[PDB]
RNA sequence: GCGACCCCAGGUCAGGCGGGACUACCCGCUGAGUUUAAGCAUAUCAAUAAGCGGAGGAAAAGAAACUUACAAGGAUUCCCCUAGUAACGGCGAGCGAACCGGGAACAGCCCAGCCUUAGAAUCGGGCGGCUCCGCCGUUCGAAUUGUAGUCUGGAGAAGCGU
RNA sequence: AGUCGAUCCUAAGGGUCGGGGGAACCCCGACAGAUAGCGCGUUUCGCGCGUACUCCGAAAGGGAAUCGGGUUAAAAUUCCU
RNA sequence: AUUCCGUGAACCAUCGAGUCUUUGAACGCAAGUUGCGCCCGAAGCCAUUAGGCCGAGGGCACGUCUGCCUGGGCGUCACGC
């Protein structure tokens, strides 16, 4: 809602920061196994459940 | 040379003097909280023979406990099981009242160590004990070789592990031989030893 | 606390007191008690300062004086153990018992022991006063084993 | 003693202020929220530049723990400029942004040029 | 131009504070340059300046703690932060002397009848 | 009104102690039924699972108010045997130790009470020193409603000799 | 965002000291009790009052205070005048 | 970056010095609140044996042990009036 607590807003900010693709240069690292961000979230697919 | 007189008098609990004194003391104790500190023991000689000393770091607390058996605490007295276990009343707690008093003192006074306790008074509804506790952090206690053993970590909460005199009594450890052997080192330890199926390498 | 301490006195008054405890309600008379305590005030044990002074004087005069003989002190005796021992050994000449010892089982038997040993005994008011005699907060009882020559007749 | 009140009240007794033999903490802690820690960096977005040009206002990203008084003091210490008013908000990314409007005596454009934005 | 720790230790408190202030100002300028599309050469200096600030703060803190320890030496009731940490159980332990305490009869027994050195041959 | 004591009250008084966390083993409490009995209620499952607490590097036990009846062993603990035995059991289903004997390891001790009374010889705190896990000096306090010392049944006190 | 709300108040109720129970996790909840403190003058001490919770509990109950005009790609009774 | 023949690189190793945000047994009161209180105080501003503004930073839970200060009650006494 428009009315939200400070703690919930900070948690949402962290969740937004965590919702991004991996840097391209990560794939060039020696002995790299990470292909993409497996923890990507979409607001319509999976709810945060707060 | 006076403690023997006091002990002999306290062995005469049905004498008029003792009855009067105990009646007054029981009335007074009934008016006070269940756990309260006493400045000095009311049974000096018994306290001495149980290890108390009149020096800093020793304290005595009077503890009041309720009398009677242990009613099974199930709602509406309903038991879901076979008739053998359907009993509710006439069941008895495996621990003695003085053990309960020592446990209450120890839990309430978490910063002290329970040493021993003794019976002082009782009415139909309540039984009274005084618990001797030791402040293991005091320098007087820590510098006394006869008692500073209580400061070692292995003796933490003796009362809650049955390591007091009452604990040894209710654990069945006050006797030795054919009438008490199953109690050593402990009843459950003996059961585990007896039930063990030993399968050696070369069978 | 006030209510309980008053009701305890009331209850003790109401109930019947057995003779052994009742004997402690009959203390020494005011004049006799005053005379006895005036006599006792001159047989007090030495205080800490006096004891230290005596010890240092003895140490200083030990080698120089070749350990001169000192007259045996005559002072009142205190402490339940020591008083009971002196009574049992028939060394005490007078036993002073406080009337307000709590627990009272510590001294309730003392009059009987004094009677059996034919030792005159008295019950006086105030364990605190007895303690003040011997530089202590309280004293359960006091004993006199001997008195000075100048005081024998009044004793 | 004469008592006129039936109700007993606990008497007032003297209390003593603490005079510890040793200090629990050896020395006072460091000032974490100093002027450099308060002011992270100026915002150089299009909206921030428009604010600087129009409303004589500087836009800063500030420590979330800083309040308006601390922001004003930090701005004064860092750049020696008075502030007419400070408006603050917490962005959706969790950082604090402050709209610092200077007094007419100070020019926002010159201050921005001195800062290097 | 690089900061040497051994050279910092030879400076006074005021000089260290002045250097810390200068380093903080340089770090703020570098942050401004970073937010204004600064060149990689300026960006690489952020790590160096942060390391210098950390080094100066560490030297100041160590000097202050050494001074406090010296001031509280040969004194009881030290500040809790200056007391030995060890572990809780170790801190609660009886001292060696307290552990070795014994009654008079035990001392007499050990003095009179200690375990003797003997052999069985003849 | 003053003073002594007693009990109790308020202190962000000076200095300390305690709560909580972990689970393989350890100590205390509480406590079933599934199941077996070809049904089932006593029994069995089990003095177990679940539940509530308390320690350590091990815990617990421990120096006989013991075992035995022998030509006697001698704290506690554990292993082998005793033994699927004595016993218990709708004497049904089932259940079930201990002593001797052989090994692993071994270790014994501390108090209360009558017993300084030519003086509490005992202990804590502050302060000042020192070869600072402690010792010394001084000053307050605890303690005679008893701290030190001796004694603990195997003895011991006292006296006399070596 | 001093002016819109939370924030303050108390409702049904919730959480508690002490006390009473409880092997214990815990149960009852101001009911077994030397309440918090509050005013006047001051050498900061004196005087006078003082019925055992000065805690949580409403973005719809109660309640200190803002209006036009303008402005953004996206904010406004909050930005500008 | 590094006198790379050296107080000296390292996404090296190891530990003695140091830093260690909000919480949590969690401790001023609370909590779907970065909400609501009290106390001490470095430096600085002008203010001068006087007090004001600000605030770095730190304190204020409970149960207990020893010691202490301040107190209450004819609870037990004694000396005076
Ligand atoms: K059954
Ligand atoms: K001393
Ligand atoms: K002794
Ligand atoms: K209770
Ligand atoms: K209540
Ligand atoms: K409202
Ligand atoms: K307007
Ligand atoms: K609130
Ligand atoms: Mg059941
Ligand atoms: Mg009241
Ligand atoms: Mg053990
Ligand atoms: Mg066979
Ligand atoms: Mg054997
Ligand atoms: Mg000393
Ligand atoms: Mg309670
Ligand atoms: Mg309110």
């Amino acid at each position: 809602p428009s009315h939200k607590t400070f703690m919930i807003k900070k948690k949402l900010a962290k969740k937004q920061r965590q919702n991004r693709p991996i840097p391209y240069w990560i794939r060039m690292r020696t002995d790299n196994t990470i292909r993409y961000n497996a923890k990507r979230r979409h607001w319509r697919r999976t709810k945060l459940g707060f | 040379g006076a403690y023997t007189y006091v002990s002999e008098l306290w062995r005469k609990k049905q004498s008029d003097v003792m009855r009067f004194l105990q009646r007054v003391r029981c009335w007074e104790y009934r008016q006070l909280p269940s756990i309260v500190r006493v400045t000095r023991p009311t049974r000096p000689d018994k306290a001495r023979r149980l290890g108390y000393k009149a020096k800093q770091g020793y304290v005595v607390y009077r503890v009041r406990v309720k009398r009677g058996g242990r009613k099974r605490p199930v709602p509406k007295g309903i038991v879901y099981g076979k008739p053998t276990n359907q009993g509710v009343t006439q069941l008895k707690f495996q621990r003695s009242k003085r053990s309960v008093a020592e446990e209450r003192a120890g839990r309430k006074l978490g910063g002290l160590k329970v040493l021993n306790s003794y019976w002082i008074n009782e009415d139909s509804t309540y039984k009274y004990y005084e618990v001797i506790l030791v402040d293991a952090a005091h320098a007087a206690i820590r510098n006394d070789p006869r008692i500073n053993w209580i400061c070692n970590p292995v003796h933490k909460h003796r009362e809650l592990r049955g390591l007091t005199s009452a604990g040894k009594k209710y654990r069945g450890l006050r006797g030795k031989g054919h009438l008490y052997h199953k109690n050593r080192p402990s009843r459950r330890g003996t059961w585990k030893r007896n039930q063990t199926l030993s399968l050696r390498r070369y069978r | 606390v006030v209510r309980i301490q008053r009701k305890r006195r009331i209850l003790k008054q109401r109930l019947k007191v057995p003779p052994s405890l009742n004997q402690f309600s009959k203390t020494l008379d005011k004049n006799l008690a005053t005379n006895l305590f005036k006599m006792l005030l001159k047989y007090r044990p030495e205080d800490k300062a006096a004891k230290k002074e005596r010890l240092l004087k003895r140490a200083q005069a030990e080698a120089e004086g070749k350990t001169p003989e000192t007259k045996k002190p005559i002072i009142v005796k205190y402490g339940l153990k020591h008083i009971t021992y002196l009574i049992e050994q028939n060394k005490a000449q007078l036993v002073v018992i406080a009337h307000d010892v709590d627990p009272i089982e510590l001294v309730v038997w003392l009059p009987a022991l004094c009677r059996k040993m034919e030792i005159p005994y008295c019950i006086v008011k105030g364990k605190a006063r007895l303690g003040s005699i011997v530089h202590k907060k309280t004293a359960s009882a006091l004993c006199l084993t001997t008195v000075k020559n100048e005081d024998k007749m009044e004793f | 003693k004469i008592r006129t009140k039936v109700t007993f009240h606990r008497p007032k007794t003297l209390k003593k202020d603490r005079n510890p033999k040793y200090p629990r903490i050896s020395a006072p802690g460091r000032n974490k929220l100093d002027q450099y820690g308060i002011l992270k960096y100026p915002l150089t977005t299009e909206s921030a530049m428009k604010k600087i040009e129009d409303n004589n206002t500087l836009v800063f990203i500030v420590d979330i723990k800083a309040d308006k008084k601390k922001i004003k003091d930090a701005v004064k210490k860092m750049y020696d400029i008075q502030t007419k008013k400070v408006n603050t908000l917490i962005r959706p990314d969790g950082t604090k942004k402050a709209y610092v409007r200077l007094t007419p005596d100070y020019d926002a454009l010159d201050v921005a040029n001195k800062i290097g934005i | 131009a690089r900061i040497k720790v051994h050279e910092l230790r030879n400076k006074t408190k005021t000089e260290l504070l002045a250097q810390l202030k200068d380093l903080k100002a340089e770090l703020a300028l570098l942050r401004v340059a970073k937010v204004t599309g600064g060149a990689p050469n300026k960006l690489s200096k952020i790590k160096v300046v942060r390391l210098s600030i950390a080094q100066v703060l560490t030297v100041i803190s160590q000097k202050q703690k050494t001074a406090l320890r010296e001031a509280y030496k040969n004194k009881k009731y030290l500040p809790l932060d200056l007391r030995p940490k060890k572990t809780r159980a170790i801190r609660k332990r009886l001292t060696k002397h307290q552990v070795s305490l014994k009654t008079e009869r035990e001392k007499k027994k050990e003095m009179y009848f200690p375990i003797r050195k003997y052999a069985i041959k003849v």
